[PDB]
């Protein structure tokens, strides 16, 4: 006799699955990014997102900006040595 | 000669045996017509089944 009807309508494997609630997840997060970004350092632009850019960039840890620091507060209390003097 | 004797009495004296065709009918079966020409039933008319069957199965794809 006549094969059952069943098969025939499907929302219950097109709504049914695990990965539908990933889907609907990175339709919006993979779609709404931009593929590349604006500028990662530029921070204190005036010619010191340069600073930052040569210092602050996640391209270095080099020790520059420490020893410029620490330069510079030798520079205060040294200049102020010979203003009390 | 005995020979002669005997074909002549025989063959003269019998020639006719008993042979009735209704007494023959009682020891053989009769021949009577098929019954029930019947044509096929219908059934599960109307996508009243269909409908009932789509519905009905809970899983129509798992």
């Amino acid at each position: 006799v006549s094969t059952l009807i069943p098969p025939k309508v499907v929302s219950s494997k097109n709504i049914g699955s695990a990965p539908n609630a990933k889907r609907i997840a990175n339709v919006v997060h993979f779609y709404k990014s931009l593929p590349q970004g604006p500028a990662p350092a530029i921070k204190a632009n005036t010619r010191l997102a340069r600073y930052k850019a040569k210092y602050f960039d996640g391209d270095n840890a080099s020790g520059k900006p420490l020893w410029h620091f620490a330069l510079g507060i030798i520079a205060f209390g040294y200049s102020m040595e010979y203003y009390f003097h | 000669n005995v020979i002669q004797d005997l074909y002549l009495r025989e063959l003269k004296d019998t020639k006719l045996a008993p042979s009735t065709l209704q007494d023959a009918e009682g020891n053989v079966k009769p021949w009577n017509p098929p019954q029930k020409p019947n044509l096929p039933e219908l059934e599960l008319q109307g996508p009243e089944a269909l409908k009932a069957y789509t519905e009905q199965n809970v899983e129509t794809a798992h």
